[PDB]
């Protein structure tokens, strides 16, 4: 993720002003977990959806 | 289109809710507590 730059897929976080501004590092971890989701794929047993 | 913020600034106070919730929780608690106090003290000067 290249600094000042927004991926394409964040996650947000409200500021105590109240509105949402893009997080880098919350949405780090959303973010590989998705590319770790695609090398190894994610699982949802026992999930009731 | 035009928005017009005629908020105090109640944007800015922030956790507001509890805030708020606590402010009245409070004043029950100050209101019944010298209701309960008033009333046994008035009830004390009666059995003395």
């Amino acid at each position: 993720i290249p600094r000042e730059t927004i991926p394409f897929l964040h996650l947000r976080k409200k500021t105590p002003a109240g509105d949402w501004k893009y997080d880098r590092q919350l949405s780090s971890l959303f973010l590989d977990g998705l590319e770790k989701a695609a090398f190894n794929g994610v699982t949802f047993k026992d999930k009731y959806v | 289109p035009v928005m017009a913020d005629l908020n105090g600034g109640l944007q800015f106070v922030p956790e507001l809710k509890e805030f708020t919730a606590k402010l009245r929780k409070e004043l029950v608690e100050t209101s019944e507590v010298r209701k309960a106090v008033s009333i046994e003290t008035a009830l004390e000067h009666k059995v003395v």
